[PDB]
């Protein structure tokens, strides 16, 4: 139960904003101009990490 | 372990609607008399094709900036919930069009959400919306008791008491209107010319929408690695037939991890599940280089 | 042509686990979802409306705080349909939906509604408001209240969209609120971004032709939805069957903090 | 052995090493 | 600054503000402020703008 | 100490404070707050709590 | 002394900056746009995280 529970929490993480506008990152890449879709990225980035 | 291997697309298809209907932004664009800011007009679009191409093509507007959108990606992505409002300002008070902006007309003529997604625009009216006597028309919302919520319109014209002198139907000595008129005159420089805005606001969600761009409608392939669009929605995985019993009403379906997982095309009212193409990792069995270089 | 001819007649009685809807348009199966949104309260404490006509103004309008449930075991043929807004005169927008034999003509224009407004029965309308102008809205449909039934309609007014959701659930003869659940599923959606108040029901009359109208009573069910946070059950087919409300009781509290709904022996 | 005479029922080694073993708590409240 | 004795020492022909909402001076905070007295006739009033 | 205005805890928080309107000392404490447990046994045998 | 001094440690750590103008959440509040406000919290709640 404890390693299940570990990789659905895991798995869960995605769907969070972490303080960017989506959550899914092909939305940010194809709605937003390079320089604010780095940013964007960079929140995803150092969130998921 | 050295690499991951995964299957690359073949081929990328677009799937978008077929109702075919020009879109009347020329009816915002060249409004010849526009709203106050305290009696902003808004307009809803739906159910057209929206091309952003022709907005570049012809335009004087000095201030084009968009929060949510890039500009020039307007055109590949499908958008509903939307809605074209319209006012007349000052120059110097262009920057207070935006989210979480203190100002005067912002606090009690407009507000706009905090999370506010879409295009906001501006340009000089001088020609238009001036006149060398002083054009009145316009009218701004100066006192008012709490700030207004965002996207809400305040028309009532109750005689304020601007200090501590009651008005008693009387309006004179600290009371006056919360509407005041601009003096707007040609002569002005910069920053109180009057300027018209005009903001768009595009709600995206993920879904199929209504409102999409000029981009043309492909053919569905089946059991293929295939990159696909649908509404706006850029995804790579096969396209497989449906067992799942989807609700008229209903048009995405998601799984237990909330993942997109059968999809019902806008054009052709079919339900395809979504499966990413087949992948794993790789791992290399090798002796030492010393004895053998087989792997 | 206003006639002030409804007398009311109100008790109070227990919703049980009725109103609930489906909150969005995705399909979800095997799975416990949990959302936050307007939903009646389960066991709240609904009005049960009893409307006699006999062949005064004694029928108030209803506020329609953050949204109406409304539920009624009577045939189609007599409620005919609702009205919305905030002042109920010509001097704001005003919503009307009136069914019919054939569909129904929802229409949001500025209308001067009367004080007690039902349609007469050919239908005429001019018992239910005087006058109708600068009309900005428009929609003609299926209907949605067709043919011991219940009927159970659920509206909301969120940010510029009227929300509409009905099912129909025949019952038996007992208590009209019964138990189990038998979720809304949504059918009518409305572009009008109007404010909203303030609502009153309307009711068919029939003409007397011998008390120029012919007496008949009618009863129906008014709740109002809260910002409440629920766990749905989505069964194999993807239907709603079951549903935990997280602020009712501590049990339920745990059922919703575990996200599930059996909670095992201990301390949590 | 435990102590009768003691409240606590404690043993003298066991009351010893109770003793020599010991508003920043409000503060982390 | 207390405003108040301001607003109730007698009636005026005009309170006009510019810049500044008459209201929010109670809850605004300022660094100076300077009181300029003169005597003018009425029809000369709407010129001190 | 009459320069003294606010008293601070071991722990870097308020746990003191001087009225400006009336000269005295004033403790601070914080409403009560704790976590609210619930004990059940199996929902199949009870619905008890 | 072990567990004490962590608790110290980490009751100590809400009055420092952690990047941010203010280390106080109503001051961050009341005196700043909800924009920028926005980053100063997010700061804040990224560091306490
Ligand atoms: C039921 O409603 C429909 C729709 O309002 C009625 O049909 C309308 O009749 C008028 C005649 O004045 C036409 O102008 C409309 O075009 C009709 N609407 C539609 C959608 O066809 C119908 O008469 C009503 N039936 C009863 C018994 O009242
Ligand atoms: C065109 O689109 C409409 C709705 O988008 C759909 O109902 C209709 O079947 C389509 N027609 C064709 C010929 O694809
Ligand atoms: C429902 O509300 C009415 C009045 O608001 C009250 O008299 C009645 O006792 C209530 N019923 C319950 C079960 O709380
Ligand atoms: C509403 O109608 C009245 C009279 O019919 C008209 O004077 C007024 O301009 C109308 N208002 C709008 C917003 O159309
Ligand atoms: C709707 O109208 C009521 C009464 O007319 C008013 O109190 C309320 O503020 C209005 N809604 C909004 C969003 O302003
Ligand atoms: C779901 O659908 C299947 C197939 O139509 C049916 O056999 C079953 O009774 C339905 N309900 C449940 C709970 O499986």
């Amino acid at each position: 139960n404890h390693n299940a529970q570990a990789l659905n929490t895991l798995v869960k993480q995605l769907s969070s904003k972490f303080g960017a506008i989506s959550s899914v990152l092909n939305d940010i890449l194809s709605r937003l101009d390079p320089p604010e879709a780095e940013v964007q990225i960079d929140r995803l980035i150092t969130g998921r990490l | 372990q050295t690499s991951n291997f995964r299957v690359q697309p073949t081929e990328s298809i677009v799937r978008f609607p077929n109702i075919t209907n020009l879109c009347p932004f020329h009816e915002v664009f060249n409004a010849t008399t526009f709203a106050s800011v305290y009696a902003w007009n808004r307009k809803r679009i739906s159910n057209c094709v929206a091309d952003y191409s022709v907005i570049y093509n012809f335009a004087p507007f000095f201030a084009f900036k968009c929060y949510g959108v890039s500009p020039t990606k307007l055109n590949d992505l499908c958008f509903t919930n939307v809605y074209a409002d319209s006012f007349v300002i000052r120059g110097n008070e262009v920057s207070q069009i935006a989210p979480g902006q203190t100002g005067n007309i912002a606090d009690y003529n407009y507000k706009l959400p905090d999370d506010f997604t879409g295009c906001v625009i501006a340009w000089n009216s001088n020609k238009l919306d001036s006149k060398p006597s002083g054009n009145y028309n316009y009218l701004y919302r100066l006192f008012r008791k709490s700030k207004l919520k965002p996207f809400e319109r305040d028309i009532s014209t109750e005689i304020y008491q601007a200090g501590n002198k009651p008005c008693n139907g009387v309006a004179g000595p600290n009371c006056y209107s919360p509407l005041q008129s601009y003096g707007f005159r040609p002569t002005y420089g910069v920053g109180h010319q009057p300027y018209r805005v005009v903001v768009l606001s595009f709600e995206l969600l993920h879904a199929p929408a209504t409102v999409c761009g000029p981009k043309k409608s492909t053919n569905l392939v089946k059991n293929k690695c295939v990159n696909f669009n649908f509404n706006g929605l850029t995804g790579t995985g096969v396209l497989t037939e449906s067992n799942k019993k989807f609700l008229p009403f209903q048009q995405f379906g998601r799984d237990i991890a909330d993942t997109t997982d059968a999809v019902r095309d806008p054009q052709t009212l079919e339900i395809l599940d979504i499966t990413p193409c087949s992948f794993g990792g790789v791992s290399v069995i090798t002796p030492g280089t010393n004895t053998s270089n087989q792997v | 042509q206003c006639v002030n001819l409804i007398t009311r007649t109100q008790s109070y009685t227990n919703s049980f686990t009725r109103g609930v809807y489906y909150p969005d348009k995705v399909f979800r199966s095997s799975v416990l979802h949990s959302t936050q949104d307007l939903f009646l309260p389960f066991f709240s404490n609904v009005t049960w409306f009893h409307a006699i006509h006999v062949s005064r103004f004694d029928n108030p309008a209803l506020p329609f705080n953050d949204g109406v449930y409304f539920a009624s075991t009577e045939k189609s043929n007599i409620i005919r349909g609702w009205i919305f807004g905030t002042t109920l005169d010509s001097k704001t927008q005003s919503l009307l939906i009136v069914n019919n034999a054939t569909n129904v003509v929802i229409k949001v224009c500025e209308f001067q509604f009367c004080n007690d407004p039902f349609l007469d029965v050919m239908e005429s309308e001019f018992r239910v408001y005087s006058s109708a102008n600068n009309c900005t809205f428009e929609y003609v449909s299926q209907p949605f209240l067709m043919d011991k039934n219940l009927r159970e309609f659920v509206f909301k007014n969120i940010d510029g969209y009227f929300k509409i959701y009905s099912k129909h659930t025949p019952i038996n003869l007992e208590r009209d609120l019964p138990q189990g659940f038998s979720a809304l599923e949504p059918l009518v959606d409305l572009p009008i971004g109007i404010n909203i108040t303030r609502f009153q029901t309307l009711l068919a009359l029939h003409r007397s032709y011998l008390s120029g109208w012919t007496a008949g009573a009618a009863a129906y069910y008014v709740g109002y939805l809260q910002p409440r946070t629920f766990l749905l059950k989505y069964n194999e087919n993807g239907t709603i069957t079951d549903a935990v409300d997280c602020a009712l009781d501590p049990l339920s509290e745990t059922k919703c903090t575990l996200k599930s709904f059996t909670v095992e022996k201990g301390i949590y | 052995l435990p102590d009768p005479s003691k409240p606590s029922k404690r043993s003298p080694i066991e009351d010893l090493l109770f003793n020599k073993v010991t508003d920043l708590i409000c503060a982390q409240k």
